């Protein structure tokens, strides 16, 4: 696996909330801070992202004041999708691509 | 990592139907029938199961407690929530144990 097309152009991704339900106490809670800086830092959205007034551009990297955005507008209830460009959807063939992969850590 | 069977196994209905509880004394076995269809599920009195009498169900959904087979919810549900349960529970051990990693890798 390495990073060839920088874009692969596929249009595929996967969603990840931001809230994690409780067992035995039912009631949905947010991923606490660690757990979604782990998985939105250094990522690519796949679609446009609409709440809070602020706009995210489609195909805008994060980092960690994005993650931290969007979890401020999850907390006020403006979101809990989160359309990002996986490893998985990518359609780059024997390796990954730039979009669908991130930062360099 | 092995996809390899788990020792506590737990059923999961192959599709969307509604419960019936059923138990004789002697095997506690949960009914799930659609409108066309129907299956049992020969289960043990001892692990208890998630679906209380009447409720209805989901394709691959969980009917009792405990790890769910690779392969089995696989053919079941979709590959898309198999890659979910996959990593999640990898990082559900290790952000347990105290080390945080990027979903990427
Ligand atoms: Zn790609």
């Amino acid at each position: 696996i390495v990073v060839r097309e920088a874009d692969c152009g596929t249009t595929n991704y996967i969603s990840v909330p931001l809230f994690q339900m409780d067992e035995v106490t039912r009631t949905l809670r947010l991923r606490k801070r660690s757990d979604i800086e782990s998985g939105l830092y250094g990522r690519v959205l796949a679609r446009e992202v609409e709440a809070l007034g602020r706009r995210l551009e489609e195909g805008r990297y994060l980092s960690l004041e994005d993650v931290h955005f969007l979890i401020k507008a999850a907390e006020a209830g403006e979101v809990r999708e989160v359309p990002v460009r996986s490893p998985l959807t990518c359609q780059t063939r024997y390796g990954v691509c730039q979009k669908c992969y991130g930062y360099d850590l | 990592f092995e996809a390899r069977r788990p020792k506590a196994k737990a059923v999961i209905s192959e599709i969307d139907g509604v419960v019936r509880i059923e138990e004789g004394e002697d095997r506690l076995s949960v009914f799930v029938e659609s409108e066309g269809f129907s299956k049992e599920y020969k289960l043990p009195k001892d692990a208890r199961l998630l679906v209380k009498d009447g409720d209805y169900v989901e394709a691959g959904q969980p009917l009792t407690r405990g790890a769910i087979d690779p392969h089995q919810l696989l053919e079941a549900k979709g590959p898309e929530a198999v890659e979910r349960y996959l990593v999640d529970e990898i990082q559900k051990v290790y952000r347990a144990q105290g080390v945080k990693l990027h979903d990427k890798h």
